[PDB]
């Protein structure tokens, strides 16, 4: 029949075409051109196009537009199948109602039953009030499939409009935030009760723009220039990901060789022990074609995570960064390192550590926020891995941090150390100056002290002596010999007892 | 003769040959309101067996969430016409001390999941009691329902009563002499009023009372002269005028900070020299109101 | 042979005279009179009381005083088994040699064996120096233990002196943490790096000491006097707490009355909207004899936590505090609450929640320190939990903070509210001012429709209507409908997918 | 607070006096006295007394009566827990509308939760016609939950009514 067709045209129209013009002025795309330039040509399949609202107070039972502010559906990428729900902005202002959130959880529980990634747009504006309480109830039966979903399937969330109240919370809970350059922002409260309670004055843009949640705040793993660059990252990342938690990483045929050297690594690391170098370009030299996909790049620079990948698998990677603060960890780093280590080892994604750290931070401003226990979680998240690890020990470790950073003792795999490696309990004029103090007066003595103190312990040997470090290798063969350490380390299989969770400290 | 309990909110208020009968000016509840007279209630009953009545049934009489004036009428009437316990009252209180422990520990005693049957073990049969700078080394024993407290130089005292943890007033007999003692609790111990006096007890056995004296006693300094601001408000009402005294914890002034209430209170016994503030200023934090 | 008894004497007088006596000086207790004093008479069973350290560079040779610095057991209190150790700060400061890692990691293993919960007793002076790298060894292979042990068995710690250096990150890996007034500190870098590196002259204790670690930075769960008075709480905590992940809590005979009712809970709650009151009180008057065995008092007062008894079952409670802050929902409470919840849960103990929360705190300071994630935690705490669950609205719940807090939606099994609940999506004047936006002009009027919002809208009867309150309950039976509901929900069973561990935002 | 209490008198009437002495006529019970004899002395706990239909078709929206028709709570029978719903013959005929299907889930979903019997009374008159399609939504779901239960725990119905229709 031609009057369905008529009908499904008008639910194609949202809000109306003035509307449309004002959205497409601002520069952002429609809820449904975001979806069909994400999926696979032709692919989508569309769920619920006709729900309505059944709110009857405050005049609101007059205005029912079919959608609801939501389009939700299936279909693939690359050949792979994949849930998805967008907020469209020109109804309602995208809030959320009951017969909204029905849709979103629907598609939420389908997802989880067939074990496959969901990917959730948003561009919302709030909670509708003229619903009252039940507009609450809605919200709350997401969050709970959200939690009930977090370790069995990934969630990607993409933040492109604005995202004010109570919603934020919807993509706290997933795995990835993403954001808009110029357009986007998310806050619990807005400024007008900000100025009203404190009397501070601030824009939206200022309070919970792009800039704020990718520098400071921690919240964002990136931003992107416009709607279409976003969009196709996110495509190009979903590739990487595993589907669930019970199949592999997927695999695809490698242009690279495995045999390969690497002569330039040898004059790599300075002679001078205080000129820095920069680990990106070490980094980006093992990777399979310096194809490399970071997360967080704009967020507590002193430390480098992100996916390659080696021999045609995916396997993440975690490295200091001597370019800034002189490769120190602190809060904020531990935290990045913790939680990305987290995500791998709940996906069984394998781990490669490069290694130059000479201590932690020090100064009040660290203690007072917290330091202990933000450095115990990275510690944590190593120790409790159970898939492979391979680390790479660059330049120098030093005293408590050379554990937290996959020491073979906390159960590393296999690790390796370039022939600079200073492996010490501190470095050379504070261990002598601690050692013999009842001489410290002199000033040749004591060079004297130090000179033979670094000479005999400031080396990769003594650590080596002790059967630390399985081998001393060379740098300009370090990519040959990942590539096979990885190949037999397929088949980890070990057990821990039984727990309901473990008690990770917060 | 007849008691008239003065106020000089209310969380727990449980009043009691001898009849009495009390009239209760307020339930349990109730708020200390400004507008009337200070009043809480009266209790009624030969002159000696009266004096004795009267005694007993006002330490019987509990009151908490104010500060209540019952202290002040049990002092004066326990003169011939706050201390510390004394030769008859102090080993009465210490009587009672260790009977309390006693039996909190035969119930701590079965707790599931043990290992082996606890029935094996041995109680130890020492005690030491310290009150708040006193000693007694008590040997508790028992036999009944009653437990025979020995002293040292052979003065026993058998303790007996009903009274289960939670009820804030004790009361039975010791020696055969009828007893109404009130009990707080504490850290590690119990607080303690019977006459005009009162009392922090705790009990040890012999070896951890050897081992508490090796630590030292922690002292306690001051506050500054300012009376700072912790709450970035807005004020509402100062209630003390320029040249009176405070004792510690009184209100002295009121702020709203998120629409809810919020009362401020000094902390050192000084008169106030000159405000630092006014009335519907706004202040951040660590703003000067007062200035000791 | 008196040789034997000869060597034991010597043994036990750790490293001479007159170093005790310069620690009774301090006012600090030794290590074999605090393990006398945790115990029970006659249960200590010492393990290794002769073990040496085995370096030879540095002169180190020379001295070689048994036990190495750590007193390791087992015991009983109570009658249940525990296992124990006891850093020995007069035998080279406390320091951690090879073997003594050996001692610890041995105590660790057995214990997690026999599942039984371990006391750490802190007293120690960080790194020994002069055992260079092998130091470090020891050090790692004692944080894997811990992590292996997180939520299978409880574990405490008490820091009772200094603890400084890398070994500071072994008790943070911990369940509980309590620290001694006035003669213990806790820090990574010590003065001296600080100052050498920021120029800023700071004592041990004002970086580091009781009051900071335990108002400010999070990491202490309480103080005390002094040792007599911790180790004593310490007994008597051990008292409430499951032996491991199995068994339930242990349950002694009660002396109270199940059917008791309370009259004075009538009035508890002021007729004047902004007159605070004392969830404490509350509380207390809920449990079985008025004890209460509170967790961080010090900290984030916006929330009150603990362990009580009911019918003799030791039940956690979690209890919003109107009486600072308004008990807005902030970072420093989230996390708090966040943490005691995840123990509660692991460890199968039901949970009571009081809520009474108008929102979420405003300010750019909150929004700057991550106020999202932060707020997150709590959430997914809540949501992930497996037993049982109850709640009381006793005066408000507006907006999204209504859902954070252990709402039917997210899997409370029993949602009572006393009389005086409001529930509501947002306070009747900032809802009547959206609604009726286009006469924001007039005063009257919008006075108006505030009294009509008011009287229809903000009271318990609408959420009923709904079925998101299961019963509304006078406020003085409280108690016994708690004792009753707890009964019924001691067998709550229910399954869930398979992953490795969940993914918590960190 | 003295309006709870008559609000609560106001819910415990059903569909009025007259409607009970009628149903006593007939020499049947009303749904609360046979919660009450069922149960031991003093136990029975009832959930979502004031529940209220959500429909506005057909004028429904001018005759709203508090607990849609079905009472359901649990308690003990000789110390041990059973759950119970006893659907109301006097409300609105003792019909299925979507609010009183939420009660029926709510109450199923918690006995199999925590592994309890489950007794079901019966006095009803079938499908709320002005409820349309939603009144079907609601019989599905009670169906399922049926079907979990079965084997798991023991489920026992009693028939005391009318009990046409689906
Ligand atoms: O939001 P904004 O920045 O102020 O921009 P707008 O004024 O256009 O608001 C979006 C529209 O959705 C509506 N809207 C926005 N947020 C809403 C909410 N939480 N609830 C209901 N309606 C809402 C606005 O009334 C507005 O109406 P419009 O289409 O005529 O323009
Ligand atoms: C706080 C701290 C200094 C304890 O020492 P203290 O309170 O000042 O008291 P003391 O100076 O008398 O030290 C105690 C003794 O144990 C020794 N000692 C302390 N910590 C030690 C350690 N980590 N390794 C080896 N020996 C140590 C000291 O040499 C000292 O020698 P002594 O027995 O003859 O008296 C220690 O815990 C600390 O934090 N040290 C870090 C500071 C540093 O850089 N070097 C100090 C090590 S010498
Ligand atoms: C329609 C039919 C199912 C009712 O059979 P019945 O035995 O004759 O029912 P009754 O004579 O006792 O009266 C039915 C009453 O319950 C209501 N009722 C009963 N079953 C109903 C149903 N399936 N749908 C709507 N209303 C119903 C009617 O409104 C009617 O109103 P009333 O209480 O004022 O009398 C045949
Ligand atoms: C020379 O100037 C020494 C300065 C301290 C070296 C740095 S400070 C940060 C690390 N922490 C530490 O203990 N040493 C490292
Ligand atoms: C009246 O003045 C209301 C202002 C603030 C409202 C209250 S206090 C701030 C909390 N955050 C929020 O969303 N509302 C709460």
């Amino acid at each position: 029949l031609e009057k369905l067709e008529e009908r499904r045209a008008q639910a194609r129209l949202g809000g109306g075409e003035k509307r449309l013009e004002a959205q497409h002025k601002r520069g952002k795309l429609t809820a449904r051109e975001r979806i069909e330039l994400l999926l696979d040509h032709g692919s989508f399949e569309e769920f619920d196009m006709f729900v309505q609202h059944r709110s009857t107070d405050f005049g609101m039972e007059k205005q029912k537009i079919p959608g609801d502010g939501v389009v939700t559906g299936w279909g693939t990428v690359n050949g792979r199948t994949v849930f998805l729900f967008s907020k469209d902005f020109t109804v309602f202002g995208g809030s959320l109602s009951e017969a909204h959130a029905a849709k979103i959880v629907k598609v939420q529980d389908m997802a989880l039953k067939m074990r496959a990634p969901i990917i959730g747009i948003f561009d919302a504006g709030g909670a509708r009030i003229q619903e009252g309480v039940a507009a609450l109830g809605g919200y709350g039966e997401v969050f709970r499939r959200n939690v009930a979903a977090s370790g069995v399937i990934p969630q990607i969330s993409v933040i492109m409009g604005p995202c004010a109240g109570g919603d934020v919370y919807s993509p706290a809970m997933t795995d990835f935030i993403f954001m808009v350059r110029d357009t986007s922002y998310m806050f619990v409260t807005g400024p007008d009760v900000v100025k009203t309670v404190t009397n501070e004055v601030v824009t939206a843009e200022e309070l919970g723009g792009a800039k704020v949640h990718t520098s400071k705040s921690s919240i964002a793993d990136g931003s992107f220039e416009n709607d279409v660059e976003a969009i196709l990252q996110i495509r190009r990342l979903l590739d990487f990901l595993p589907a669930n938690n019970i199949e592999g990483v997927p695999e695809i045929e490698s242009f690279d060789d495995v045999n390969r050297l690497d002569k330039s690594l040898d004059t790599l690391i300075p002679d001078n022990p205080n000129k820095p170098y920069d680990m990106g370009e070490l980094i980006r030299r093992v990777v399979d074609e310096g194809d490399f996909f970071e997360i967080q790049a704009a967020y507590a620079r002193n430390i480098i995570t992100g996916f390659g990948r080696v021999e045609g698998r995916t396997v993440g990677f975690v490295a200091n960064q001597p370019l800034v603060l002189a490769g120190v960890l602190d809060s904020d780093a531990s935290r990045k390192a913790a939680r990305f280590v987290r995500f791998c080892n709940a996906f069984s994604i394998p781990i490669v550590t490069f290694v130059d750290v000479p201590g932690f931070l020090p100064g009040t401003a660290q203690e007072y926020g917290g330091l202990i226990k933000h450095g115990a979680k990275l510690l944590f998240a190593y120790s409790q891995a159970t898939v492979p690890l391979v680390t790479i020990i660059t330049r120098k470790a030093f005293g408590g941090a050379y554990d937290v950073m996959a020491s073979k003792h906390v159960g590393a795999d296999l690790n390796y150390a370039w022939p600079t490696a200073q492996i010490a309990v501190m470095g050379a004029k504070g261990a002598v100056e601690i050692i013999f103090r009842a001489e410290i007066g002199d000033a040749d003595k004591i060079a004297e002290r130090t000179k033979e103190y670094e000479d005999r312990f400031l080396s990769p040997f003594v650590a080596a002596e002790r059967g630390y470090i399985d081998e001393v290798i060379m740098p300009h063969s370090t990519r040959k010999r990942i590539a096979r350490a990885l190949g037999m380390l397929r088949t980890k299989e070990m057990e821990q007892p039984w727990k309901k969770h473990d008690n990770i400290p917060l | 003769v007849e008691s008239r309990v003065y106020a000089e909110r209310l969380t727990t208020y449980q009043p009691p040959g001898a009849i009495v009968r009390n009239d209760t000016g307020v339930e349990e509840g109730g708020e200390i309101a400004i507008h009337y007279d200070p009043m809480i209630a009266k209790l009624v009953t030969t002159r000696l067996e009266a004096i004795e009545a009267q005694a007993t049934a006002l330490d019987a009489f509990a009151i908490e969430g104010i500060r209540h004036n019952i202290p002040f009428l049990a002092t004066l009437m326990a003169h011939p016409r706050a201390p510390e316990p004394e030769g008859p009252v102090a080993h009465r209180l210490a009587a009672v001390a260790a009977a309390i422990d006693h039996k909190l520990n035969i119930r701590k005693r079965g707790i599931s999941g043990q290992m082996r049957d606890p029935s094996l073990l041995t109680f130890q049969r020492e005690r030491v009691v310290v009150l708040s700078g006193q000693r007694f080394n008590v040997t508790v024993d028992p036999d009944g329902d009653d437990l025979l407290v020995t002293f040292d130089d052979g003065t026993t005292a058998p303790v007996r009563s009903a009274w289960r943890p939670g009820a804030p007033v004790w009361s039975g007999t010791v020696g055969d002499q009828s007893v109404a003692i009130q009990v707080r609790p504490l850290l590690n111990g119990v607080f303690l009023q019977h006459a005009g006096a009162a009392a922090e007890a705790r009990v040890f056995t012999r070896r951890e009372a050897e081992l508490a004296d090796l630590m030292p006693v922690k002292e306690n300094a001051g506050s500054g002269k300012q009376l700072l601001c912790p709450m970035p408000g807005l004020v509402k009402q100062i209630m003390v005028s320029e040249g009176q005294e405070v004792k510690n914890g009184e209100p002295l002034a009121i702020v709203e900070a998120m629409k809810m209430e919020n009362v401020l209170r000094a902390e050192r016994d000084g008169t106030i020299s000159k405000i630092a503030a006014k009335e519907g200023d706004s202040l951040a934090v660590d703003a000067v109101i007062l200035e000791f």
